[PDB]
Parts: structure tokens; sequence; C-alpha cells
């Protein structure tokens, strides 16, 4: 049976390089052409490159060329993908895939993909604490008998951020969003809190913010607007 | 240059309800191949025979080279020549074994390295998939290359099989400088497959040179 | 956007069956067969389809597929929850000398009435003014299936700078949520009557709307 695994992914610095490695097992190395092809969190595949069979064909996606180059080597039956000058587009989970037959040239119209990927992550981002912004209820819009208030966490780099309400006390009718990831490397998230909206003058509500890689833990009361 | 196939002329797998079995063992592993021999025999006037020894994998040791007319048998009578070609053990009359052409002047036609042929293949007009065969022959018979390609399909997409075949038609086809011809992949209708009257195709001993001919196969679907 | 053409989403009842299209170019699709991935959630893509109708090995005979022209259709019958994943059509590009793929379709099969998105928009607080700062928070919550887009409005018109959405993400009860941010500076913020976060599901809209005042 045919086995393929990759290798070599990691976090990298924009501008810096990385080489991707696929060991192949489970059929003649050398008599069939290989594939890479990449999928960035969230988005679809995307063809990066291929080699054939006896290496004298490499093409190559236009996102890639002349950064990306292909090579093989039939002693250790690996694949390789070396990647230059990497850019925060280039972060995704790349395949390997195996020519379903020997001695391919162009047209492949189908690939197979075997392994479950390796991950690279092009970011410029250091460990950084949130800043925490109050969602605060309307003013006039009682809308209801109910009102939305919550946290807005923001900027902060890696993952995780634990939220919770009145140090756990209001568990009822929150909802926390996952976050979302910037175009500046850094991640946002928001916590919302639906509460009867008579209760606002009486009730005070805070959210409590954790952030353990930043050493950030912040208890932020929110309150209403005018 | 032939031309190309009209409709309804390729043979059609489906009115053929003998064993393809007889159609595939004809392009499964088991070929003749020889290097450099002379004929020492003729049945004939035109064929030639040739003392082939594979008997460590094969079992043939004799083998009759049948031709098209007597002007080809008498041109490699005395000659030194490579063989290649498809064998037809059903009968003929002359263990023993015969074949059609598939025969090629020894001195001056190879190559320091073997030369890859691009097969480009259709299946329903759209193109399916596109390899390489190998010869290291710079003129080569359109019959070694037939077979070639042939027996890629047999082993990669199933061209024949024992009861059938998945494609309905194919012919493959030959191009060479704006010339072309092609040869029906499809057994005749009917309940039997008359091997040596197939193979026969191959008697004119038709030659490509290998630096340009172009290979394409095309097959439908039920 | 993408090479291939597919839709973004298809969904039906457990048993029902399903198509999803795939259309190109006579580069593409009306020169060369097509093949078909599937997807599970946040597994590895394996092939479902090749030669536009063929079906490797532990694939079952629910799955066909089907040439039309200049497209091609992947055809699902006797639908079961393990189907639901994201579904991509591929081929070779002699234009682009590269292998394309559709931009996938995420099939859901149904297990409970489609559901509307629920949406709350929030303005800047003042905190993130004075700190000369503006963000836009619209939250989307309680979707079924889960497949939204988001657009922005400034006043009236469209705005496409500064947006952030989340890809959509399960709940704990089946339904999806969704986040989109909005960055603006302060001036921006003042300057505009009102802003808009409008979801569209199923072909429905959804839409809140802040202002400054």
């Amino acid at each position: 049976e045919v086995q393929l695994v990759e290798s070599g992914g990691g976090v990298v610095q924009p501008g810096k390089s990385l080489r991707l490695s696929c060991a192949a097992s489970g059929f003649t190395f050398s008599n069939y052409g290989m594939h890479w092809v990449r999928q960035a969190p969230g988005k679809g595949l995307e063809w990066v490159a291929v080699i054939s069979y006896d290496g004298s064909d490499k093409f190559y996606a236009d996102s890639v060329k002349g950064r990306f180059t292909v090579s093989r080597d039939t002693s250790k039956n690996t694949l390789f993908l070396q990647m230059n000058s990497l850019i925060p587009e280039d972060t995704a989970v790349y395949y390997c895939a195996k020519d379903p037959y020997p001695s391919q040239r162009a047209p492949w119209n189908w690939v197979d993909p075997r392994g479950q990927g390796t991950l690279v992550t092009v970011s410029s981002a250091s460990t950084k604490g949130p800043s925490v912004f109050p969602l605060a209820p309307s003013s006039k819009s009682t809308s209801g008998g109910t009102a939305a208030l919550g946290c807005l966490v923001k900027d902060y780099f890696p993952e995780p951020v634990t939220v919770s309400w009145n140090s756990g006390a209001l568990t009822s009718g929150v909802h926390t969003f996952p976050a979302v990831l910037q175009s500046s490397g850094l991640y946002s998230l928001s916590s919302v809190v639906t509460v009867p909206s008579s209760s606002l003058g009486t009730q005070t509500y805070i959210c409590n913010v954790n952030h353990k890689p930043s050493n950030t833990k912040v208890d932020k009361r929110v309150e209403p607007k005018s | 240059s032939q031309p190309d196939p009209k409709p309804d002329e390729l043979h059609k797998s489906s009115k053929f309800t003998g064993l393809m079995e007889n159609m595939k063992v004809l392009y499964d592993d088991n070929h003749v191949s020889a290097i450099n021999v002379k004929s020492i025999d003729q049945f004939r006037y035109f064929d030639l025979i040739y003392s082939i020894k594979d008997t460590k994998l094969g079992n043939y040791d004799n083998v009759r080279v049948e031709f098209k007319n007597k002007d080809l048998a008498d041109k490699y009578k005395d000659k030194y020549v490579d063989v290649f070609g498809a064998n037809a053990y059903y009968q003929c009359a002359f263990r023993k074994t015969c074949m059609y052409g598939g025969v090629t002047e020894h001195n001056g036609n190879q190559l320091d390295k073997y030369r890859s042929i691009t097969v480009r293949v259709f299946e329903d007009g759209k193109n399916l998939l596109s390899f390489d065969v190998q010869t290291n022959k710079k003129k080569v018979t359109a019959q070694e290359l037939d077979y070639l390609t042939r027996h890629y399909l047999v082993k990669n997409k199933k061209l024949y099989e024992f009861n059938n075949s998945p494609y309905e038609t194919g012919y493959i086809k030959f191009i060479e400088n704006e010339n072309s011809f092609w040869y029906d992949m499809m057994p005749a209708p009917g309940d039997k497959f008359d091997q040596s009257k197939y193979l026969m195709m191959y008697n004119d001993n038709k030659m490509v040179d290998s630096k340009d001919v172009k290979i394409e196969v095309y097959l439908t679907t039920k | 956007q993408s090479v291939l053409t597919q839709p973004p989403s298809v969904s039906a009842a457990p048993g029902q069956k399903v198509t999803i299209s795939c259309s190109g170019n006579s580069s593409n699709i009306g020169q060369n067969h097509v093949s078909w991935y599937q997807q599970v959630p946040g597994k590895a893509p394996k092939v479902l389809i090749y030669d536009t109708k063929e079906r490797p090995s532990g694939i079952p005979d629910r799955f066909s597929g089907s040439r039309s022209g200049t497209s091609v259709t992947l055809g699902i019958t006797g639908l079961q929850t393990g189907d639901e994943a994201d579904y991509y059509c591929g081929t070779w590009d002699s234009r682009l000398s590269a292998v394309v793929f559709g931009g996938g379709t995420k099939l859901t099969v149904l297990g409970q009435p489609k559901a509307a998105p629920s949406v709350t928009l929030f303005p800047p607080s003042s905190e993130e003014l004075q700190a000369n700062k503006a963000t836009l928070v619209c939250l989307i919550s309680d979707f079924y299936p889960g497949a939204v887009t988001v657009a922005w409005k400034a006043d009236s018109s469209p705005v496409k700078a500064g947006v952030e959405t989340t890809t959509p993400s399960k709940q704990s009860n089946n339904k999806y949520a969704a986040s989109s941010y909005l960055s603006l500076t302060p001036e921006q913020w003042k300057s505009h009557r009102s802003y808009s976060c409008q979801v569209t599901h199923e072909g429905s809209t959804v839409e809140k709307t802040v202002a400054p005042t």
C-alpha cells in the first residue's frame, strides 16, 4: 500500500526559507511523477508544483514561480519542496500527491494525495497581550426586554484567550466567538452576553479575560453609555 | 495519408461475444524479441524462419515471420535483423510460433540512449492521460510501438480484460510529418477471435522514424 | 477568483440526492477529463472521482460523474451524514500548465430546519475612540447550514477595505457562528451617518445598522 508522509513545516518569518519533505513508500518511486498541493486555513485547494517521474518536467503555479523549486531524490525515496522568500500568503497545509500511473506527461487530470500534510505558518507576529474594550448595551434602543453587551479582545498573539463573565457566576446567554486572524498577524475575539434590560441599572457586568502566553489577566467592567 | 476512421467504422467490443483474453494475451508480457539474428530457413516464399531462444522465460524456440509479399522476405533473408512483435501460437503449419513483420535491419539502427515517445490518450474526445514509451531504434516498426502502447494500457487502464473491455471502440494513430495511419484496437464482431488474421495487419512491416513519430490513442466508452 | 467554477454550497436531507456542477474553459474542461476530491471537515483531501466518471476503490456507487459540454457534474444519491464534506473538481489547464481546482462546494446533510442568522452589530467603544482607533463588531450566530457572506456599507455605499471575517464555525447546538470586523479611523466613523453589516444566507439577507449619534 502506498504511503506519503509530509514533514518539514513550521513557523517561519516572512522573507525566510523552508524546505519540505515527502517520504514515499509502497510503490516504485522513480516510476511516478509527484505533485505538491496546499490549502490555506479555511480556503480551497491550490496546486503548487509537479515534477515528472524522470525529473525532466518541473511546472509551477504562478503564485510560487521563481520562489519555490521541486526536487527529487530516488535513493531516499523523498520528494522535496524548497520554499524561498516566504510570505504570509504562503501559510497553508502542504500535501504531496503521486501520479496515478507511471511515466506520465502533461496533462495531469488527477492526482492522488495520501498524507496528512505539513503545516507551514509564515508570520512576523510575536507574543502580545490584548487590549480589552467594553461593548456597551444600547443606549435608548430597548428593543424588547433583553440587551446585549460584550467585550472586544483586540490584537493578541498567540492563541488562546479564555473569557468568562462575572468570575463565572454568569454563564447563561454567554456566546464567546472564535477569533479572527487579521492581516497584521494578530488575533481579535469577541464575547457577548444577553441580559435582562431591567437589570442594567443594578447588576454589574465584568468580563474576565485571560491570555496566559503574555501573562495578561484583565477583568473589564462593562457599563451602559449615557 | 490514410483517412481517419469514419463514423461506425471502428469495431465495437460489445459486438464481440468471445473471450477478450484472446485479444489481451497478444499484448501481455509474453512477446518475441531477438537482437542481431539472421534467418535460417524459409517455409513459404513470403516468410522467414528465425532461431530465437527465450527458453528460460518464454516457451518458443523457433519462430516464423510472415510478410506481405516476396520482396519483403527477400530484403531481409540474408541480413542480420532485430525482431520485435506479438506472437500467435494459435495455428500456422510450422515449440514453434508465428508472427508478422516486426523485422528491422540491425546495422546502424541503434541509438546510444533510449528515446522517449509520448503517447496521447483520448477518451470520448477529451484527453485522458499521456505517458511515455521507450525505444533505442532509429527506425522502429509500428508494431513495436503499438505493442508498447497497448501493453501499458492493458497494465494500467485495463484496456483488455478476461471477459470484456471497458471501452467500446479504440484506434491507435501514428503521425509522421503530416502523414498518418491507424489500426483498429478492437476485435471483429462475432463469438470467435482469429488472432492470426488480426495480427496480419502488421505484415507490411511498416516503419516510422522514432525521432518525430507521434502516437495518439482514441478510446470511447459504452 | 477561481479558475473552475462550482457553487459555494449545497444541501439536502439524508437519503436524498444532490448534484454539484463544475464549469471551465476550452483550456481546461473543454479539453480534459475532470476529477473530484472530497475533504471531510478537518481531514485531508482524497480522490473521489477520476476520468470524469471512474471511482477509486472504496468509493461506493452512490457517487457518480457526468459531463455536459464545458461543464461536469458530480452526483451523490442516498445521502448519508458521512457525506458532509467539501467537494472540489480538478483538471489540467494547458494555458496555465497547471492543475486547477474549483473553489469548492460545501455539502450539508440536513439534520434540522434551516435557520437564518442572528446579527448583533456593535459600534466603536468610547475607550477605543479615545485611543484614536475604531472597530465595528458584527457577531453572527445560530445559522444553519453554515455558509454565509458578509457585506459592509458606509451610509449606502459598499466598503471592502478593513474588513476581516472569520470562516463559519460549528456551535454546540449544531448551528454556526461567525464574526466580521470593520476597522475605521475615528474620523471616518464620525463622518458618515451610519454603517451597516449585511449577512446573506440561503439567498436571504439580514442587516444591522449603527450610527455615531
